[PDB]
RNA sequence: CUCAGGCGGGUCAGGAAUCCGCCGUAGAGUGCAAGGGCAAAAGCCGGCCUGACUGGACCCGUAACAGAGGCGGGUCCAGC
RNA sequence: AUGCCCCGAAACCCCCGGGCUACACGCGCGCUACAAUGGGCGGGACAAUGGGACCCGACCCCGAAAGGGGAAGGGAAUCCCCUAAACCCGCCCUCAGUUCGGAUCGCGGGCUGCAACUCGCCCGCGUGAAGCUGGAAUCCCUAGUACCCGCGUGUCAUCAUCGCGC
């Protein structure tokens, strides 16, 4: 059939000689586990080559990216389990994903929490020793 | 934009019980809930609602770092103890569900100077 | 924000036909600010999303600090007139939410904002070519009388009264399409 | 076709990138000092071209009035 | 344990909060890797030393995992920790900063503890930094020894890249 060297789904170029699973690993927000997940969800082989993908197939990927919850996908194997705003269930890609995370980043900043604090001065946040090891300079 | 945590507006968190919102909570503050609230903190408590009701004037200073602010304590400067001094910390709608300890710091900044005679192999 | 003078000013543009203005010109701006491959996608992206050819501004002066020579081909800017002008300024209108800050309105009743993001019949069709999205968008208007200070011949100024105003653009903006703000 | 400079507006864009209006007698530019002259231009942008040519006449300045080799300039006839 | 000197309402005794956990940088000892003498997936085999009473806990039920509820036997040659990994077979990956690498961060769910932000550990999805074999120099080891790979215990309410053994 139409075997296409290069498929763009969801905005984002992928590889027409890589398996479903790792080709879809390409975006960010997606990895090996959740992009066999939405395969899975899709009915689409995992192991088949990208490029071989139709339209309706396209389609039908990027309705499930955008509501994979309501898809059949599991509310824990999501990107946002709980929306710090609406409350429910979240599955972010690239660009939403990048700008959720800013967005939490700058929340704790302005409300002066120590994390916000951590992360404005760069250093770590997690509660590690920094006098032998994180050495930038 | 209007605030809303979880969907829930302020006055509607008010309202809300404290089951409710241990339920809204994250996993460490629910269980901290849920196992409950020790003394001193309940002292706390009492003197936040008082301050609230309007018959507490004073300033509010404690040494509870470990607790975790409620949607009714909203609207105060609280004085958290820091290990030398009463740092003010002015509770705002976003703070609610974090440990009032965070916003309390101990430590100062470092702007290390010159290194000193051992500081290398010569 | 609140215009007072609505009432009194549509008796007016009622009463008066030829003291309607319209939209003579919409200007979309590309700030690429490089002369590189992104410059030829913001030309194609217009190209495909306008209907008409680009234009190549170059850079007056050279300044090392923003990494760009005098004379060097740095953004792009079309023009558009007409019907046409009206649908896509009307497309593009809807693309952000159909507000306007009512304090962005010049002294002559002129106005204009900017969008950082393609959205009005964007198209997904960006990861072949895109990623320098953004466009500053700003509407010229004129009652209909304003080429006697364009042509050639028998140029003449038109008075401070046949001119439009900040107020009345607002109102018209209003009464075509489009909702303000109060910026605050 | 009109400049410098300025006021108000606009995503990145900030004093300064590119843009939309208004004011704007030249406050810009005209290869280089200074003076003079230039705004539907002598300035900025383009199309075509090589009169930056050949054979000659007369006249002014260097050198007022008042003499001049050499040189610069101006007004013309003819050819192409 | 102890000589002299010192504090002796204080350097003595209790309680709360903080610190010993900071961080331009130099160093010791280690873990993880820079991949095919491999990564992932499903499947198939094999130990020993030790420990167990607010203790080890089979077995059953719920949960996707962490984990939760009931509960037999065991005072231990009777019951439990305890069906280890390296290794073997089939498939994908085929030399690439990649299906190598697993730091660094977001959201969410749990365990211990009176208390988890300073400052604990665990699991799900998402993210994906140096590193492509190493200069001068330098260290261990002679046989079930070195290398490779896991397990028990001491610390322990929770926490083991740690010491002692298998």
């Amino acid at each position: 059939a139409n075997f296409r060297h290069i498929v763009r789904v969801a905005g984002v170029d992928l590889d027409g000689n890589k398996q479903l699973r790792w080709a879809l690993t390409a975006i960010k927000g997606i990895g090996i586990n959740f992009a066999t997940m939405v395969c899975r969800v899709a009915g689409l082989d995992p192991f088949m080559k990208a490029g071989y993908l139709t339209d309706e197939q396209v389609k039908k990927i990027e309705e499930i990216l955008a509501d994979p919850v309501a898809h059949g996908i599991p509310r824990w194997a999501v990107n946002r389990p709980k929306d710090y705003e609406t409350g429910r269930d979240l599955h972010l890609i690239t660009a939403k994903l990048d700008m959720a995370i800013r967005e939490d980043i700058m929340r704790l900043r302005r409300i002066r929490a120590y994390r916000g604090i951590r992360h404005e001065l760069g250093l770590p946040v997690r509660g590690q020793r920094t006098r032998s090891n994180f050495r930038r300079g | 934009k209007e605030f809303r945590y979880r969907g829930y507006t302020l006055e509607q968190l008010m309202n809300m019980s404290l089951e409710e919102l241990a339920r809204l909570f994250p996993a460490r503050q629910r269980r901290s809930l849920k196992r409950g609230l020790t003394p001193e903190q309940k002292k706390l408590l009492r003197k936040i609602r008082l301050a609230k009701k309007g018959k507490y004037k004073k300033p509010i200073r404690t040494h509870c770092r470990d607790m975790i602010i409620l949607p009714e304590m909203v609207g105060l400067t609280i004085y958290v103890h820091n290990g030398k001094e009463f740092v003010p910390v002015e509770i705002k709608p976003e703070m609610i569900g974090h440990y009032l300890g965070e916003f309390a710091p101990t430590r100062k900044k470092v702007e290390h100077g010159a290194p000193g005679v051992g500081a290398t192999r010569s | 924000v609140e215009i007072p003078n609505k009432e009194q000013i549509l008796a007016d543009w009622e009463a008066h036909p030829m003291r309607r203005p319209r939209i003579e010109k919409v200007t979309i701006n590309i700030g690429v600010g490089e002369s590189g491959e992104r410059l030829t996608k913001a030309e194609i992206m217009l190209q495909q999303l306008t209907g008409q050819k680009p234009i190549r501004r170059k850079a007056k002066k050279t300044n090392r600090d923003f990494g760009i020579r005098r004379g060097e081909p740095i953004a792009v800017k079309v023009t558009l007139r007409g019907p046409k002008a009206y649908e896509l300024l009307k497309r593009l209108l809807a693309a952000v939410d159909n507000r306007l800050k009512a304090s962005s309105f010049d002294e002559h009743g002129n106005v204009c904002f900017g969008i950082e993001e393609h959205i009005n019949i964007p198209g997904v069709e960006y990861d072949p070519e895109i990623g320098i999205f953004g466009m500053d968008v700003c509407v010229t208007l004129e009652r209909p009388g304003f080429r006697v200070a364009r042509r050639k011949r028998k140029r003449a100024k038109i008075p401070t009264r046949h001119k439009l105003t900040k107020e009345e653009g607002m109102v018209y903006m209003m009464e075509e399409f489009g909702v303000e703000i109060v910026e605050g």
